[PDB]
């Protein structure tokens, strides 16, 4: 006789995934965010479906439909604001996950790191396309600006922006295409996340100390299932606080206005999670330089495995690198704050300095600090 | 990496694969021209410019 | 299920030829037509009768609809 | 081997033709549809504008700017700071029309719509980052580094006009 | 043989195979489109718009 | 009960690779312009679709300019008239759908943008229904204002006989006999239902030739690769 | 040091699932349909997305949007009719696949068979919700009839029906939720197809003879890749003939009429691939009995591995069983035709006899005949 | 004809000006914004609205 959990192929995959997977016993709370992302994803999908069941995708009846969701559908406002704030929770967990990967040297797992970068790209694309769907003033003008950025591409720029627009501006065609891509993309994200977990399992998780945890391993089920359950409950508490008490805290009030193409908002800004890159593109004067810096701000995560030079994988035993990492985090928050602020002195100078310092830390200060680090330990 | 790949045998391998890689690049260029129907290039080849 | 532990054979010899030495259509019509005719002969006495009775039923029902549809002299 | 691989080569050529003529179908579907391919022929007319009045309509999904150039600008602004003015341009270079200058409604600094009849002169003041525009569309003060591009004005007979 | 020359001139290398396929498709698209359009116009001669544009 | 199915007429486009006779399409559009548009409506097609099919660009823009079309708000919010443009759909004779029934006996004229592709039978029906009017047979009395047509289901249409010989004058000068008018308007309605008809047939010709080329070659490739197994000769030599 | 094809994790899965998979050497052309369905699935998804980018799931605009797709979108008509006729081809291949499984005793694979039944049910649901989207007369009224079917279930009944309707009857809300469910479902179908393949691979495949083929397995890549490619080319030939020569061959003309709820079309029939169920519906006088028979017609496939009594897996060496199976197929076409026709004296009795025969062959004639054959063959 | 009838419960709030362009014309040229979302569409909410009306 065979145990069904270890013999049934479906239960075999589940067992090797998160039942008897050997995981380090000393992984901190910062790892829970991984599961949270998946949890958020699942929640998002559910809410997304219940939003797609009352949302037309026509310019004439987009915004009104959303109001019909909030004002007429039984328990509709809860689903709508659950989606809106779950997007912010998703991005909070995504940023914390990226920070954890940077800190404890989890980017040394190359394939998982690259798959994660692809997942990041897809998640930002999906969220941007989703924000257009309510067809508020902010959605329309943000889509207009972002797609107008693509006109800076040489030779094939204007054709590309006209093509994506499905015309000559953001209109019914663009809204419908954005709805379709917003629908399909999260399933691609799910497949990519499955691939991410697959690549991760062939090497096992990395502990905070960086040293291989092969000698000290515990089964995933009796410990980390309940630990991730507690993490999911805490994230649910925070998300529900946002939804029930300040639903439009992380939301521009201008979005609650029909998208009028004949009147711009006095201030145009993306959502908060998109500001860190947005301000970066604001720093570079050249239009194509802005696009290149925008793509580099995220693609620079690819160079992390190559730029690593310290003999130790993790950062628990590298104080100077720790100060550098927290400098980078503070700089990211600086860029996020600046992006929302209008372009004007002194924000131009501070934004330029913040972007320059970000790139300097990522490419120069960290490897040089690691090389200095090695000498202090006689290696 | 900066010096391990810089070797006489590696340089010879590069020379060996120069024809293959170069005409693979030519393959890609011609395929891109054909797929995008690039008039700026296709306007010069005879009997194909008649399409436009 | 991968190659190596599929089954056990002994004293079995398989001769084969390169695909570049044989003709991909060796006696396509000379031997193919008799084989197709033999296969049709073997299968038709079992496959045809249900379809022919289906055709009879279909025609009968289609004609039955009209005369029930047709005018009744009264 | 030549014959056997010639079969494969002809197969691959046919498949390439089919693949192009299949992917192009979808790509062209994702381009602009025929209904929005009826554009750039707006039949607006100039008989609603004297000097200073500044209507703006919709065209190609963007605002356009129909404004009677004021009796001042036609004579002075054509030579007001013609040296640099942050961009070199003469008034009738903008439009052959000497009384019905028309522009596009995208302020050429970041992407916006300058509200009409405002500014230190009063032509077009961009609500976003200030950047007033002259009544003929010129830029003198403001973060805006370039003037409004003027759409191809295929002015028809009499009042009726065509932009684009 | 012509086929043998074609093989060991332009078929042996898979990259040369790809180049041959690319150029062959380049010419075949034009040839096939021309032939099919000519045939289709021949079948419906006088029934298409292109055959009556001259009248109006 | 009973209904009379329309006979399969020998249409010019009936052929597997045949195309709509676009001259007949132009004449049928004329018929719709001065006969059917008076009470019947067509929406999904516009003057723009006429170019490159039956009318040239100048003729199409003149046709659009002839009609008067309601526009958006005026400088104070009025409903000002406007000469139609190429980007204007064909005007609807009656403003609200109920007004069409009110003007008629009570049955609204169906839109012809799909009437060929929505009625079971196709053009043969729409043609014959026009050229099928006859005096009702004895024993079946029709209501006042109703008309007997064998092909129409129920045999009681609300049409005044629309097409009769010498109703309109074709621009070409072909005779205006009732059968000619019906045939040309039926061809135009088929074009209206399927604008891509000619392009569909052209692509079908291309597909037929391309598959007749590819399928033998791919079958040859399959035979080539499988010939290792279809020519193998087994042998058994137990000790 | 090792080939990437069988060392890289994703490459290893692809290798041992499509390249080096040992398959029987004598699988006939029928097995090719297993590939075609999957290809059809992709062709259904990839084309379907391109309809979602110009389709607005609103009652006031759904039909108008579809007409816009077919008349104004560049090559939109190709996408629309390719999608419709590809769904028809999907059902053709699905029925042929079920016939192959039933014939050559494949239902001994149990897990794969049940997963296939679930996939079949999901596909019928997907097509049902799909037909509603154009919002034609037949779409609207077929949706009305099929949803009103569920009123026959006891107790919950009307409450469940109105829950599906999102109101008192089919309306804008019903259209929107049908569109959303239709969008989500095919990805669930894709995951279920992956599970189907996973279950199938553990045991191999059933060759036409029905005997174990472990002594004649061949690598998949050199042979069956090109064989299934030829099959897909043939399926493309048929599908493209349907699309480009008779687009509406398998389609009611009345769907080209905007859905008017105030007029019942003279004929109310579902799509051609549902009639065999609908005819069974027409057979049973009782509404609850009708719905139970309708679901049991498809559910009976689960009982097949329990109803097989012959000591021979395949049907290749069993003549009377072959005659019974072909009688079953003819009965299926008879049911389809009967469902197509209205409900009058010539057709009612034929429908009753056809339904009784369809159940009797599966549940009674086939097992008893297998007993007769076993006795006749000295075992 | 587009006749007249007393409003019922299901009916939405009345709209004084037929088209928004008529609304602009009736006033100096500005558009009175819809009040269904004013509080949560303007930075400040009820505080801003109260200050605007009484300030
Ligand atoms: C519906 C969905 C769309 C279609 C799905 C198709 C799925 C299967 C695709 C692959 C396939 O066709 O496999 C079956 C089958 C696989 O066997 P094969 O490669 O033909 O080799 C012959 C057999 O061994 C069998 O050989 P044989 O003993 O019959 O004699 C040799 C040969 C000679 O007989 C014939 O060719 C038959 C007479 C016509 C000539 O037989 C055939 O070719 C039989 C097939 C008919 C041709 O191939 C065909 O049926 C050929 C398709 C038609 C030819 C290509 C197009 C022209
Ligand atoms: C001459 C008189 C008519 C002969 C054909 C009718 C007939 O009942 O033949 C039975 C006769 C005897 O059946 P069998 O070969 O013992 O059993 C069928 C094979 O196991 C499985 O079939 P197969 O792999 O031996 O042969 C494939 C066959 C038929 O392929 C299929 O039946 C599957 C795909 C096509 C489905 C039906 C499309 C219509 O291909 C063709 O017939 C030509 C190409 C059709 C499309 C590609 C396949 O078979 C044939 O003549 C060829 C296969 C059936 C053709 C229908
Ligand atoms: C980059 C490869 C060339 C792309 C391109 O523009 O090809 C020309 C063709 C047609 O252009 P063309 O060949 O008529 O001339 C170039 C025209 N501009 C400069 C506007 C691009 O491009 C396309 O068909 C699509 C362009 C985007 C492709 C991605
Ligand atoms: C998703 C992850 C959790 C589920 C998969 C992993 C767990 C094993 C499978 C599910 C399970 O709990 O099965 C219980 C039981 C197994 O059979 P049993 O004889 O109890 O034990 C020996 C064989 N495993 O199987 C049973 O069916 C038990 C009887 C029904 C439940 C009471
Ligand atoms: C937050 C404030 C608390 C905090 O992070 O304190 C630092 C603490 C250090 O923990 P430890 O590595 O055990 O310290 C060893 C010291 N010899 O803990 C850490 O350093 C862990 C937190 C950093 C790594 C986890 C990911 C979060 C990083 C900050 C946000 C990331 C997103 C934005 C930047 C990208
Ligand atoms: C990536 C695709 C979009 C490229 C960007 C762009 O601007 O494309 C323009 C154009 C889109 O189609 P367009 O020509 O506008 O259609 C007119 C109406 N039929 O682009 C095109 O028409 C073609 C663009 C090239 C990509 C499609 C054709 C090649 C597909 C691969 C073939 C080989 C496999
Ligand atoms: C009409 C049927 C298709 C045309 C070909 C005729 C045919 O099906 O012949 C039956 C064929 C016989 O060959 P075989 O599978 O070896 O069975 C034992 C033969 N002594 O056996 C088969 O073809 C069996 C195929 C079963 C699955 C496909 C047919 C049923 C589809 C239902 C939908
Ligand atoms: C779609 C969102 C994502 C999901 C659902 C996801 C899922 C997961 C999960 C569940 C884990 C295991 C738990 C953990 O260690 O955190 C994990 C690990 C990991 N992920 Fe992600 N991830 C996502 C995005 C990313 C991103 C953006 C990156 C960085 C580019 C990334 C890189 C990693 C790395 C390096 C690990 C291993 C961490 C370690 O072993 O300590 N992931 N991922
Ligand atoms: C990757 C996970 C997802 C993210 C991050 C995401 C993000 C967003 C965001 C930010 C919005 C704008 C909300 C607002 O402005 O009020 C939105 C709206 C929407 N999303 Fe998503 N979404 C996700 C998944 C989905 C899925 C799977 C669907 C489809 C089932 C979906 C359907 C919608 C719809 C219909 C809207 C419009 C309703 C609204 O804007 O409130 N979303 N999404
Ligand atoms: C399981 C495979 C699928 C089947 C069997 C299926 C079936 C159908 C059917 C029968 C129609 C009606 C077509 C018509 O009457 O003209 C339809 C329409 C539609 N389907 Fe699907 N579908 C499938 C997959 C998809 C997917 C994956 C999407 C989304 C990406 C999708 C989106 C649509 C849309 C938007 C329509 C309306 C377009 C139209 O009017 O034809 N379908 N589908
Ligand atoms: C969503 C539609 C389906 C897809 C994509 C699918 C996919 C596949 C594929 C690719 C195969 C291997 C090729 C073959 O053996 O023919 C297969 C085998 C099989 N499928 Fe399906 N299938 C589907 C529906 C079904 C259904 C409805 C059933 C029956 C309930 C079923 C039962 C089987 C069985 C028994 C086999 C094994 C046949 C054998 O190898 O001898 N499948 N399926
Ligand atoms: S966009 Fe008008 S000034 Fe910046």
């Amino acid at each position: 006789m065979t145990n069904i959990r270890k013999s049934h192929p479906l239960m075999k995959i589940i067992n090797n995934a998160f039942i008897d997977l050997p995981a380090p016993s000393n992984i901190s709370s910062w790892w829970n965010f991984g599961s949270l992302l998946g949890i958020c994803l699942i929640l998002q999908i559910l809410t997304g479906l219940f939003l797609a069941m009352h949302y037309t995708s026509d310019t004439t009846t987009a915004f009104s439909s959303v109001t019909h969701i909030c004002r007429d559908v039984n328990y509709g406002w809860v689903i709508r604001y659950l989606h809106a704030n779950g997007a912010s929770m998703f991005f909070i967990c995504l940023f914390i996950h990226v920070g954890r990967g940077l800190y404890y040297g989890s980017y040394m797992f190359l394939e998982t790191w690259n798959i994660g970068v692809v997942l990041l790209f897809t998640v930002m694309a999906t969220a941007f396309m989703g924000y257009v769907l309510p067809w508020g003033q902010m959605s329309f003008w943000g889509a207009t600006v972002i797609t107008n950025l693509l006109s800076a591409i040489p030779y094939i720029g204007t054709d590309l922006v006209e093509w994506i627009w499905g015309g000559f501006s953001v209109d019914k065609a663009t809204l419908t295409r954005f709805f379709a891509f917003h629908f399909i993309l999260p399933f691609i994200i799910t497949a990519l996340a499955a691939v991410h977990l697959l690549f991760l399992h062939e090497t096992g998780s990395n502990n905070p100390t960086g040293i291989s945890s092969d000698m000290d391993k515990i089964p995933f089920h009796p410990y980390y299932t309940i630990k991730d359950i507690l993490g999911a409950l805490f994230m649910m508490l925070i998300l529900l606080i946002l939804v029930l008490f300040s639903p439009d805290l992380l939301g521009d009030p201008d979005n609650y206005t029909p998208a009028n193409p004949l009147n711009t908002p006095p201030h145009i800004k993306p959502e908060w999670y998109f500001l860190f890159a947005y301000a970066i593109l604001r720093s570079i004067p050249n239009k194509l330089g802005g696009v290149l810096a925008l793509v580099a701000s995220i693609l620079i995560l690819i160079l992390m495995p190559m730029l690593h030079t310290s003999k130790q994988r993790s950062m628990m035993f590298r104080p100077l690198s720790q100060c550098l990492f927290w400098m980078l985090v503070a700089d990211l928050i600086t860029l996020t704050w600046i992006g929302g602020q209008p372009v004007e002195h002194p924000f131009i100078i501070i934004g330029q300095l913040a972007s320059i310092l970000y790139f300097l830390i990522i490419l120069v200060l960290m490897p040089i600090t690691s090389i200095i680090e090695n000498n202090l330990l006689k290696w | 990496m900066l010096s391990r790949f810089l070797g006489p045998r590696y340089r010879e391998l590069a020379r060996n694969w120069i024809p293959t890689a170069s005409m693979w690049g030519a393959v890609g260029a011609v395929g891109l021209v054909w797929a995008t129907d690039w008039r700026l290039i296709l306007d010069w080849v005879p009997y194909i410019n008649g399409k436009f | 299920r991968e190659f190596g532990h599929l089954t056990r054979m002994r004293h079995v010899i398989t001769y084969s030829l390169s695909p570049f030495e044989q003709r991909a259509f060796p006696h396509y019509f000379t031997k193919g037509i008799p084989n197709v005719l033999r296969r049709t002969r073997a299968c038709i006495l079992r496959v045809a009768p249900p379809f022919v009775v289906f055709y009879l039923v279909y025609t009968w029902g289609t004609q039955e609809f009209e005369k029930s549809k047709r005018k009744n002299p009264a | 081997k030549g014959f056997s691989y010639l079969i494969t080569a002809t197969t691959t050529v046919g498949v390439a033709y089919a693949a192009k003529n299949a992917v192009s179908q979808f790509v062209s579907s994702m381009s602009a549809s025929a209904d929005v391919l009826a554009m750039s022929k707006i039949e607006i007319k100039l008989s609603d504008i004297p000097e200073g009045k500044n209507m703006a309509f919709k065209w190609r999904g963007k605002p356009l700017f129909v404004r009677h150039r004021t009796k001042k600008e036609i004579d002075q602004e054509a030579a007001v700071e013609v040296s640099q003015l942050r961009d070199p341009q003469h008034d009738l270079e903008r439009v052959k029309k000497p009384e019905w200058v028309i522009l596009i409604g995208v302020c050429t600094h970041l992407g916006c719509v300058p509200i009409a009849n405002a500014g230190d002169f009063g032509g077009y003041y961009c609500p976003c980052h200030g950047s007033h525009y002259d009544a003929s569309g010129r830029i003198r003060k403001g973060p805006a580094p370039l003037n409004l591009e003027v759409p191809t004005y295929e002015f028809t007979s009499d009042d009726l006009v065509i932009v684009g | 043989t012509l086929t043998a020359r074609l093989y060991s001139l332009l078929f042996r290398r898979t990259s040369t195979f790809a180049l041959t396929i690319a150029v062959g498709a380049l010419f075949f698209e034009r040839a096939f489109d021309q032939g099919a359009d000519a045939i289709y116009e021949h079948i419906n001669q006088g029934k298409l718009w292109k055959h009556i544009k001259h009248k109006y | 009960d009973l209904e009379l199915h329309a006979p399969s007429y020998p249409w010019s486009h009936r052929g597997l690779l045949s195309s709509l006779d676009h001259t007949s399409i132009r004449r049928g559009f004329q018929v719709y312009k001065q006969v059917c548009s008076s009470c019947h409506s067509m929406d999904y097609v516009a003057y723009r679709h006429l170019v490159g099919v039956c009318y040239t660009e100048e003729e199409a823009k003149a046709l659009a300019e002839e009609v008067e079309v309601q526009d958006g708000p005026n400088e104070d919010g009025e409903m000002f008239m406007r000469p139609g443009k190429l980007s204007d759909y064909f005007p609807k004779p009656y403003p609200n759908p109920e007004a069409a029934r009110a003007a008629n006996n009570g049955a609204l004229p169906p839109d012809l943008s799909y009437i060929v592709r929505a009625r079971h039978g196709g053009e043969d029906y729409v043609f014959s229904l026009l050229t099928g009017y006859c005096e009702p047979p004895t024993g079946v009395s029709l209501r006042e204002g109703l008309y007997f047509n064998p092909y129409f289901p129920g045999q009681a249409i609300a049409m005044a006989p629309p097409i009769y010989n010498e109703v309109l004058e074709f621009d070409d000068g072909t005779p205006a006999t009732m059968s000619q008018v019906a045939k040309d308007v039926c061809t135009f309605l088929r074009w209206a239902s399927e604008p891509e008809h000619d392009h569909r047939k052209r692509m079908g010709l291309k597909m037929l030739m391309m598959m007749g080329l590819l399928l033998p070659l791919v079958y040859a490739m399959k035979r080539h690769k499988w010939s290792v197994l279809k020519s193998r000769k087994l042998a058994y030599r137990p000790p």
